[PDB]
Protein backbone atom coordinates (compact mmCIF):
# COMPACT_ATOMS: atom_id res chain seq x y z
CA UNK A 1 0.00 0.00 0.00
CA UNK A 2 1.65 3.20 -1.18
CA UNK A 3 -0.75 5.69 0.34
CA UNK A 4 -3.65 7.99 -0.42
CA UNK A 5 -3.86 11.12 -2.55
CA UNK A 6 -6.56 13.66 -1.76
CA UNK A 7 -8.37 15.24 -4.67
CA UNK A 8 -11.12 17.79 -5.22
CA UNK A 9 -13.99 15.52 -6.28
CA UNK A 10 -12.59 12.10 -5.29
CA UNK A 11 -9.50 10.44 -3.83
CA UNK A 12 -6.94 7.83 -4.88
CA UNK A 13 -6.02 4.68 -2.99
CA UNK A 14 -2.79 3.39 -4.51
CA UNK A 15 -1.42 -0.16 -4.43
CA UNK A 16 2.04 -1.13 -5.67
CA UNK A 17 2.37 -4.60 -7.22
CA UNK A 18 5.25 -6.54 -8.76
CA UNK A 19 3.79 -9.08 -11.25
CA UNK A 20 5.81 -12.27 -10.75
CA UNK A 21 9.95 -1.23 -19.15
CA UNK A 22 10.43 -3.51 -16.16
CA UNK A 23 13.38 -1.88 -14.45
CA UNK A 24 14.62 1.46 -13.19
CA UNK A 25 11.54 3.41 -12.11
CA UNK A 26 9.01 1.09 -13.79
CA UNK A 27 9.93 -1.96 -11.72
CA UNK A 28 6.52 -1.87 -10.03
CA UNK A 29 3.00 -1.41 -11.33
CA UNK A 30 0.46 0.86 -9.63
CA UNK A 31 -3.28 0.29 -9.33
CA UNK A 32 -5.56 3.05 -8.08
CA UNK A 33 -9.15 3.13 -6.90
CA UNK A 34 -11.56 5.77 -5.69
CA UNK A 35 -13.10 3.58 -2.97
CA UNK A 36 -11.67 0.46 -1.37
CA UNK A 37 -13.24 -2.56 -3.03
CA UNK A 38 -14.18 -0.69 -6.19
CA UNK A 39 -12.85 -1.46 -9.64
CA UNK A 40 -9.13 -0.89 -9.99
CA UNK A 41 -7.27 0.90 -12.76
CA UNK A 42 -3.67 0.36 -13.79
CA UNK A 43 -1.64 3.49 -14.19
CA UNK A 44 0.57 3.83 -17.28
CA UNK A 45 4.33 3.58 -17.19
CA UNK A 46 6.28 6.68 -16.32
CA UNK A 47 8.50 8.48 -18.81
CA UNK A 48 11.32 10.87 -17.85
CA UNK A 49 9.67 13.58 -19.95
CA UNK A 50 6.53 13.74 -17.84
CA UNK A 51 8.50 13.43 -14.60
CA UNK A 52 10.59 16.43 -15.63
CA UNK A 53 7.47 18.31 -16.76
CA UNK A 54 5.55 17.70 -13.54
CA UNK A 55 8.60 18.76 -11.55
CA UNK A 56 7.89 22.31 -12.80
CA UNK A 57 4.24 22.65 -11.78
CA UNK A 58 2.16 22.32 -8.61
CA UNK A 59 -1.40 21.09 -9.02
CA UNK A 60 -4.25 19.65 -7.01
CA UNK A 61 -5.62 16.39 -8.33
CA UNK A 62 -9.22 16.55 -9.48
CA UNK A 63 -9.94 12.93 -8.59
CA UNK A 64 -10.74 12.15 -12.24
CA UNK A 65 -8.05 10.43 -14.26
CA UNK A 66 -9.23 11.61 -17.69
CA UNK A 67 -8.71 15.30 -16.98
CA UNK A 68 -6.29 17.87 -18.33
CA UNK A 69 -3.39 19.13 -16.25
CA UNK A 70 -1.68 22.30 -17.49
CA UNK B 1 3.22 5.25 3.90
CA UNK B 2 2.21 8.47 2.19
CA UNK B 3 -1.08 10.26 2.83
CA UNK B 4 -1.64 13.74 1.47
CA UNK B 5 -2.34 16.00 -1.48
CA UNK B 6 0.80 15.28 -3.49
CA UNK B 7 2.30 18.76 -3.29
CA UNK B 8 5.97 19.22 -2.49
CA UNK B 9 7.23 21.53 0.25
CA UNK B 10 9.64 23.86 -1.54
CA UNK B 11 9.71 27.52 -2.60
CA UNK B 12 7.53 27.62 -5.69
CA UNK B 13 8.55 29.96 -8.51
CA UNK B 14 6.09 29.93 -11.44
CA UNK B 15 7.72 29.55 -14.80
CA UNK B 16 8.57 32.85 -16.51
CA UNK B 17 7.62 33.37 -20.14
CA UNK B 18 10.06 31.42 -22.33
CA UNK B 19 13.11 33.11 -23.88
CA UNK B 20 12.89 35.12 -27.08
CA UNK B 21 15.03 34.10 -30.03
CA UNK B 22 17.85 36.32 -31.26
CA UNK B 23 18.63 37.21 -34.87
CA UNK B 24 21.59 36.63 -37.15
CA UNK B 25 24.78 38.55 -36.45
CA UNK B 26 25.04 41.67 -38.59
CA UNK B 27 28.84 41.57 -38.64
CA UNK B 28 28.68 38.65 -41.07
CA UNK B 29 25.73 39.86 -43.20
CA UNK B 30 26.62 43.31 -44.51
CA UNK B 31 26.43 44.89 -47.95
CA UNK B 32 29.74 45.20 -49.77
CA UNK B 33 30.67 47.93 -52.22
CA UNK B 34 33.23 48.76 -54.89
CA UNK B 35 35.83 51.48 -54.47
CA UNK B 36 34.96 55.17 -54.73
CA UNK B 37 36.34 57.79 -57.11
CA UNK C 1 45.30 55.95 -75.15
CA UNK C 2 43.38 52.79 -74.20
CA UNK C 3 41.15 50.12 -75.73
CA UNK C 4 38.51 47.70 -74.46
CA UNK C 5 37.24 44.11 -74.75
CA UNK C 6 36.24 41.82 -71.88
CA UNK C 7 35.52 38.13 -71.26
CA UNK C 8 34.37 36.67 -67.96
CA UNK C 9 32.70 33.77 -66.17
CA UNK C 10 29.12 33.94 -64.89
CA UNK C 11 28.41 31.25 -62.31
CA UNK C 12 25.00 29.61 -62.09
CA UNK C 13 24.79 30.66 -58.42
CA UNK C 14 24.53 34.44 -58.68
CA UNK C 15 21.86 37.10 -58.26
CA UNK C 16 21.16 37.29 -62.00
CA UNK C 17 20.44 33.57 -62.25
CA UNK C 18 18.20 33.76 -59.18
CA UNK C 19 16.32 36.55 -60.94
CA UNK C 20 15.88 34.65 -64.20
CA UNK C 21 14.29 31.79 -62.27
CA UNK C 22 11.21 34.00 -62.02
CA UNK C 23 8.84 34.55 -64.92
CA UNK C 24 8.75 38.32 -64.43
CA UNK C 25 9.91 41.26 -66.53
CA UNK C 26 12.30 43.35 -64.43
CA UNK C 27 13.60 43.80 -60.89
CA UNK C 28 10.69 46.14 -60.13
CA UNK C 29 8.41 43.16 -60.74
CA UNK C 30 10.68 40.72 -58.91
CA UNK C 31 10.64 42.67 -55.64
CA UNK C 32 6.99 43.51 -56.28
CA UNK C 33 5.57 39.99 -56.27
CA UNK C 34 4.08 38.34 -53.20
CA UNK C 35 6.53 38.27 -50.26
CA UNK C 36 6.17 34.55 -49.56
CA UNK C 37 7.07 33.83 -53.19
CA UNK C 38 10.28 35.84 -52.79
CA UNK C 39 10.93 33.87 -49.60
CA UNK C 40 10.52 30.60 -51.49
CA UNK C 41 12.91 31.71 -54.23
CA UNK C 42 15.56 32.90 -51.79
CA UNK C 43 15.23 29.67 -49.80
CA UNK C 44 15.77 27.71 -53.00
CA UNK C 45 18.92 29.77 -53.54
CA UNK C 46 20.07 28.99 -50.00
CA UNK C 47 19.56 25.26 -50.52
CA UNK C 48 21.47 25.42 -53.80
CA UNK C 49 24.37 27.15 -52.07
CA UNK C 50 24.47 24.51 -49.34
CA UNK C 51 24.38 21.67 -51.88
CA UNK C 52 27.23 23.20 -53.87
CA UNK C 53 29.31 23.71 -50.73
CA UNK C 54 28.75 20.12 -49.61
CA UNK C 55 29.55 18.69 -53.04
CA UNK C 56 32.74 20.74 -53.29
CA UNK C 57 33.88 19.63 -49.83
CA UNK C 58 33.13 15.98 -50.61
CA UNK C 59 34.87 16.02 -53.99
CA UNK C 60 37.90 17.80 -52.54
CA UNK C 61 38.16 15.25 -49.73
CA UNK C 62 37.78 12.31 -52.12
CA UNK C 63 40.36 13.61 -54.60
CA UNK C 64 42.75 14.36 -51.74
CA UNK C 65 42.46 10.83 -50.32
CA UNK C 66 43.97 9.44 -53.52
CA UNK C 67 46.82 11.96 -53.31
CA UNK C 68 45.67 13.77 -56.45
CA UNK C 69 44.56 17.29 -57.35
CA UNK C 70 41.78 18.95 -59.35
CA UNK C 71 43.16 22.17 -60.88
CA UNK C 72 39.71 23.12 -62.17
CA UNK C 73 36.86 25.44 -61.28
CA UNK C 74 34.54 23.37 -59.05
CA UNK C 75 31.54 25.61 -59.75
CA UNK C 76 29.08 25.48 -62.66
CA UNK C 77 29.39 28.57 -64.82
CA UNK C 78 29.13 30.05 -68.31
CA UNK C 79 31.55 32.25 -70.23
CA UNK C 80 30.40 35.58 -71.62
CA UNK C 81 31.73 38.47 -73.69
CA UNK C 82 30.99 42.10 -72.82
CA UNK C 83 30.86 44.33 -75.90
CA UNK C 84 32.55 47.41 -74.46
CA UNK C 85 34.77 50.00 -76.10
CA UNK C 86 36.13 52.74 -73.84
CA UNK C 87 38.92 55.31 -74.02
CA UNK C 88 41.10 56.26 -71.05
CA UNK C 89 43.45 59.23 -71.01
CA UNK C 90 45.60 57.46 -68.43
CA UNK C 91 48.78 56.20 -70.06
CA UNK C 92 49.93 53.40 -67.77
CA UNK C 93 47.46 50.77 -66.59
CA UNK C 94 47.82 52.02 -63.02
CA UNK C 95 46.49 55.45 -64.00
CA UNK C 96 43.13 53.81 -64.75
CA UNK C 97 43.40 51.57 -61.66
CA UNK C 98 39.95 52.71 -60.55
CA UNK C 99 38.03 52.33 -63.81
CA UNK C 100 39.84 49.09 -64.63
CA UNK C 101 38.34 47.60 -61.48
CA UNK C 102 34.88 48.69 -62.60
CA UNK C 103 35.49 47.01 -65.95
CA UNK C 104 36.56 43.87 -64.11
CA UNK C 105 33.71 44.10 -61.62
CA UNK C 106 30.80 46.41 -62.41
CA UNK C 107 29.46 44.84 -65.63
CA UNK C 108 26.86 47.54 -66.30
CA UNK C 109 26.52 50.84 -68.15
CA UNK C 110 30.00 52.25 -67.60
CA UNK C 111 31.74 55.45 -68.69
CA UNK C 112 35.29 56.87 -68.46
CA UNK C 113 33.91 59.26 -65.85
CA UNK C 114 32.81 58.43 -62.33
CA UNK C 115 29.32 57.87 -60.86
CA UNK C 116 28.41 54.44 -62.14
CA UNK C 117 24.72 54.63 -63.01
CA UNK C 118 22.42 51.99 -64.49
CA UNK C 119 18.82 50.87 -64.21
CA UNK C 120 20.09 47.28 -64.58
CA UNK C 121 23.55 46.14 -63.54
CA UNK C 122 25.23 43.04 -62.12
CA UNK C 123 28.25 43.62 -59.90
CA UNK C 124 30.47 41.17 -58.03
CA UNK C 125 32.68 41.55 -54.98
CA UNK C 126 35.97 39.96 -53.83
CA UNK C 127 34.20 37.77 -51.26
CA UNK C 128 31.79 36.20 -53.76
CA UNK C 129 28.63 38.20 -53.13
CA UNK C 130 26.75 39.33 -56.22
CA UNK C 131 24.33 42.19 -56.81
CA UNK C 132 21.76 42.63 -59.58
CA UNK C 133 19.63 45.75 -59.67
CA UNK C 134 19.65 49.50 -60.11
CA UNK C 135 22.53 51.89 -59.45
CA UNK C 136 22.61 55.63 -58.87
CA UNK C 137 25.59 57.89 -58.15
CA UNK C 138 28.44 55.41 -57.69
CA UNK C 139 26.48 53.29 -55.15
CA UNK C 140 23.47 51.01 -55.06
CA UNK C 141 20.07 52.70 -55.14
CA UNK C 142 16.53 51.74 -56.05
CA UNK C 143 15.25 48.19 -56.44
CA UNK C 144 17.97 45.59 -56.19
CA UNK C 145 18.74 41.98 -55.38
CA UNK C 146 21.66 40.63 -53.38
CA UNK C 147 23.11 37.14 -53.03
CA UNK C 148 25.68 36.60 -50.31
CA UNK C 149 28.36 33.94 -50.51
CA UNK C 150 27.00 32.23 -47.39
CA UNK C 151 23.58 31.78 -48.98
CA UNK C 152 21.83 34.80 -47.50
CA UNK C 153 19.68 36.85 -49.84
CA UNK C 154 17.85 40.14 -50.05
CA UNK C 155 15.25 41.49 -52.49
CA UNK C 156 14.04 44.95 -51.54
CA UNK C 157 15.07 48.56 -52.01
CA UNK C 158 18.48 50.21 -51.70
CA UNK C 159 19.71 53.70 -50.89
CA UNK C 160 23.18 55.06 -50.24
CA UNK C 161 24.67 51.65 -50.94
CA UNK C 162 22.74 49.90 -48.16
CA UNK C 163 19.30 48.43 -47.61
CA UNK C 164 16.65 51.12 -47.20
CA UNK C 165 12.87 50.96 -47.37
CA UNK C 166 10.73 47.90 -47.98
CA UNK C 167 12.60 44.63 -48.04
CA UNK C 168 12.55 40.86 -47.78
CA UNK C 169 15.53 38.97 -46.40
CA UNK C 170 16.52 35.35 -45.78
CA UNK C 171 19.43 34.38 -43.55
CA UNK C 172 21.63 31.27 -43.70
CA UNK C 173 20.13 29.89 -40.49
CA UNK C 174 16.67 29.87 -42.08
CA UNK C 175 15.38 33.03 -40.40
CA UNK C 176 13.44 35.44 -42.58
CA UNK C 177 12.41 39.09 -42.36
CA UNK C 178 9.74 41.08 -44.20
CA UNK C 179 9.55 44.76 -43.41
CA UNK C 180 11.53 47.99 -43.42
CA UNK C 181 15.27 48.70 -43.40
CA UNK C 182 17.28 51.82 -42.63
CA UNK C 183 21.01 51.89 -43.43
CA UNK C 184 21.62 48.14 -43.72
CA UNK C 185 19.60 47.18 -40.60
CA UNK C 186 16.02 46.64 -39.51
CA UNK C 187 13.99 49.73 -38.69
CA UNK C 188 10.30 50.46 -38.35
CA UNK C 189 7.66 47.82 -38.99
CA UNK C 190 8.89 44.30 -39.60
CA UNK C 191 7.90 40.65 -39.22
CA UNK C 192 10.73 38.25 -38.40
CA UNK C 193 10.32 34.47 -38.51
CA UNK C 194 12.93 32.61 -36.48
CA UNK C 195 14.24 29.10 -37.22
CA UNK C 196 12.36 27.67 -34.23
CA UNK C 197 8.95 28.76 -35.54
CA UNK C 198 8.46 31.86 -33.38
CA UNK C 199 7.28 35.06 -35.08
CA UNK C 200 8.04 38.61 -33.92
CA UNK C 201 5.80 41.22 -35.56
CA UNK C 202 6.74 44.68 -34.42
CA UNK C 203 8.98 47.72 -34.37
CA UNK C 204 12.74 47.77 -34.86
CA UNK C 205 15.54 50.29 -34.52
CA UNK C 206 19.24 49.88 -35.36
CA UNK C 207 18.64 46.23 -36.21
CA UNK C 208 16.96 45.03 -33.02
CA UNK C 209 13.54 45.01 -31.40
CA UNK C 210 12.60 48.48 -30.19
CA UNK C 211 9.12 49.76 -29.47
CA UNK C 212 5.85 47.85 -29.22
CA UNK C 213 5.73 44.40 -30.80
CA UNK C 214 3.96 41.05 -30.53
CA UNK C 215 6.07 37.90 -30.15
CA UNK C 216 4.44 34.51 -30.69
CA UNK C 217 6.79 31.88 -29.28
CA UNK C 218 7.29 28.18 -29.98
CA UNK C 219 5.16 27.40 -26.92
CA UNK C 220 2.24 29.00 -28.84
CA UNK C 221 1.95 31.92 -26.42
CA UNK C 222 2.07 35.58 -27.35
CA UNK C 223 4.24 38.06 -25.44
CA UNK C 224 3.41 41.74 -25.86
CA UNK C 225 5.16 44.75 -24.43
CA UNK C 226 7.67 47.36 -25.52
CA UNK C 227 11.19 46.17 -26.25
CA UNK C 228 14.18 48.48 -25.90
CA UNK C 229 17.57 47.59 -27.42
CA UNK C 230 16.45 44.01 -27.92
CA UNK C 231 15.10 43.20 -24.46
CA UNK C 232 11.52 43.48 -23.24
CA UNK C 233 11.60 46.26 -20.65
CA UNK C 234 8.79 47.78 -18.64
CA UNK C 235 5.18 46.64 -18.43
CA UNK C 236 4.68 43.45 -20.40
CA UNK C 237 1.85 40.95 -20.74
CA UNK C 238 2.16 37.25 -21.54
CA UNK C 239 -0.69 35.00 -22.57
CA UNK C 240 -1.64 31.33 -22.87
CA UNK C 241 -5.11 29.74 -23.13
CA UNK C 242 -6.15 30.08 -19.48
CA UNK C 243 -3.37 32.35 -18.22
CA UNK C 244 -2.24 35.96 -18.28
CA UNK C 245 0.80 37.53 -16.64
CA UNK C 246 1.03 41.32 -16.54
CA UNK C 247 4.15 42.59 -14.89
CA UNK C 248 7.37 44.53 -14.87
CA UNK C 249 10.32 43.30 -16.90
CA UNK C 250 13.98 44.18 -16.34
CA UNK C 251 16.31 43.22 -19.20
CA UNK C 252 13.77 40.73 -20.49
CA UNK C 253 13.50 39.03 -17.10
CA UNK C 254 10.39 39.66 -15.00
CA UNK C 255 11.26 41.56 -11.84
CA UNK C 256 8.95 43.67 -9.73
CA UNK C 257 5.20 44.03 -9.45
CA UNK C 258 2.95 41.69 -11.41
CA UNK C 259 -0.52 40.20 -11.63
CA UNK C 260 -1.37 36.61 -12.50
CA UNK C 261 -4.84 35.96 -13.92
CA UNK C 262 -5.76 32.28 -14.17
CA UNK C 263 -8.93 30.43 -15.10
CA UNK C 264 -9.77 26.95 -13.91
CA UNK C 265 -10.11 24.95 -17.11
CA UNK C 266 -9.68 21.43 -15.74
CA UNK C 267 -13.02 21.47 -13.91
CA UNK C 268 -15.22 23.43 -16.31
CA UNK C 269 -17.40 20.39 -17.02
CA UNK C 270 -17.36 18.84 -13.56
CA UNK C 271 -20.31 19.81 -11.34
CA UNK C 272 -20.04 22.95 -9.25
CA UNK C 273 -19.75 22.98 -5.49
CA UNK C 274 -22.26 25.80 -4.99
CA UNK C 275 -25.59 26.20 -6.73
CA UNK C 276 -24.79 29.92 -6.92
CA UNK C 277 -22.10 29.31 -9.55
CA UNK C 278 -24.24 27.05 -11.75
CA UNK C 279 -26.29 29.96 -13.05
CA UNK C 280 -23.94 32.87 -12.38
CA UNK C 281 -22.94 34.78 -15.50
CA UNK C 282 -19.39 35.17 -14.15
CA UNK C 283 -16.71 32.54 -14.67
CA UNK C 284 -14.23 30.84 -12.34
CA UNK C 285 -11.37 33.27 -12.92
CA UNK C 286 -8.99 34.54 -10.24
CA UNK C 287 -6.36 37.27 -10.03
CA UNK C 288 -3.34 37.42 -7.74
CA UNK C 289 -1.03 40.39 -7.14
CA UNK C 290 2.54 39.19 -6.83
CA UNK C 291 6.14 40.12 -7.45
CA UNK C 292 9.26 38.63 -8.98
CA UNK C 293 12.72 39.18 -7.61
CA UNK C 294 16.24 39.37 -9.00
CA UNK C 295 19.66 39.41 -7.29
CA UNK C 296 20.55 42.97 -6.30
CA UNK C 297 23.80 43.50 -8.18
CA UNK C 298 22.37 42.25 -11.47
CA UNK C 299 19.66 44.05 -13.41
CA UNK C 300 22.06 46.91 -14.13
CA UNK C 301 23.16 47.78 -17.64
CA UNK C 302 26.67 46.68 -18.67
CA UNK C 303 29.23 49.20 -19.87
CA UNK C 304 31.81 41.87 -10.13
CA UNK C 305 28.03 41.58 -9.93
CA UNK C 306 25.82 38.49 -9.74
CA UNK C 307 24.61 37.09 -13.05
CA UNK C 308 21.09 37.23 -14.39
CA UNK C 309 18.79 34.19 -14.16
CA UNK C 310 19.54 32.11 -17.26
CA UNK C 311 16.85 30.05 -18.97
CA UNK C 312 17.11 26.46 -17.68
CA UNK C 313 17.54 27.06 -13.94
CA UNK C 314 16.68 30.73 -13.36
CA UNK C 315 19.17 30.65 -10.50
CA UNK C 316 18.55 33.65 -8.26
CA UNK C 317 14.99 34.37 -9.37
CA UNK C 318 12.56 34.63 -6.46
CA UNK C 319 8.80 35.01 -6.32
CA UNK C 320 6.73 36.53 -3.51
CA UNK C 321 2.97 36.61 -3.08
CA UNK C 322 1.42 37.17 0.33
CA UNK C 323 -2.04 38.62 -0.35
CA UNK C 324 -5.22 36.83 -1.21
CA UNK C 325 -6.40 36.46 -4.79
CA UNK C 326 -9.64 38.00 -5.96
CA UNK C 327 -12.23 37.53 -8.66
CA UNK C 328 -11.47 38.83 -12.14
CA UNK C 329 -13.08 39.07 -15.58
CA UNK C 330 -12.88 35.94 -17.69
CA UNK C 331 -10.00 35.67 -20.15
CA UNK C 332 -10.04 34.64 -23.81
CA UNK C 333 -7.37 33.27 -26.12
CA UNK C 334 -5.88 34.33 -28.41
CA UNK C 335 -5.94 38.00 -27.42
CA UNK C 336 -7.21 40.28 -30.16
CA UNK C 337 -4.09 42.38 -29.63
CA UNK C 338 -2.26 39.52 -31.35
CA UNK C 339 -4.43 38.65 -34.33
CA UNK C 340 -3.79 37.82 -37.09
CA UNK C 341 -1.96 34.80 -35.69
CA UNK C 342 1.34 34.26 -37.56
CA UNK C 343 2.00 30.64 -36.50
CA UNK C 344 0.05 27.39 -36.50
CA UNK C 345 -1.33 24.98 -33.89
CA UNK C 346 -2.50 27.76 -31.56
CA UNK C 347 -5.51 26.62 -29.52
CA UNK C 348 -8.54 28.74 -28.63
CA UNK C 349 -9.83 29.11 -25.09
CA UNK C 350 -12.96 30.57 -23.56
CA UNK C 351 -15.34 29.62 -20.77
CA UNK C 352 -18.41 28.78 -22.88
CA UNK C 353 -16.20 26.45 -24.95
CA UNK C 354 -13.24 25.39 -22.86
CA UNK C 355 -9.96 24.50 -24.50
CA UNK C 356 -10.00 23.86 -28.24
Amino acid sequence: FFGKFLGLYSDYFVFEVAFKPGKGANKFTYLVCSSLGGPLTRLPDVTPAQVKASRRIKKLLTGRLTSHVS
Amino acid sequence: VYVGWGVKNAPFVPLPPPPVAQEFAWGEVETQELELK
Amino acid sequence: QVALMKLYKEYADSAFNVFRGAGVDNVAAFIGQEPDTIINQLKAYLEATKKQKAAEAAAAAAAEESGEEITADPKPHVWRFRALGLNFGGDSLEAIEHDLKNLFAFDGDLAPGAARDSDTSRSSFPNGDTYFGSYADDVKHGPGLYAFATGAGYAGEYAGGKRHGRGVMVFPDGGTYVGEFVADKFEGQGQYRYPDGSVYTGSWAAGQKHGPGVYWDTARGCLRGEWKKGLLVGKGTYEQPALRFEGEFVRGMPAGTATYTLTGHRTLDMPCFAAQHIQAEEGPTLALPCAYGIPPGSGDEPQDKPPLPAHPKYEGLTFTAEQLPGAAPDTVFPPEEGKPVPITAVPAFSVSTGLV
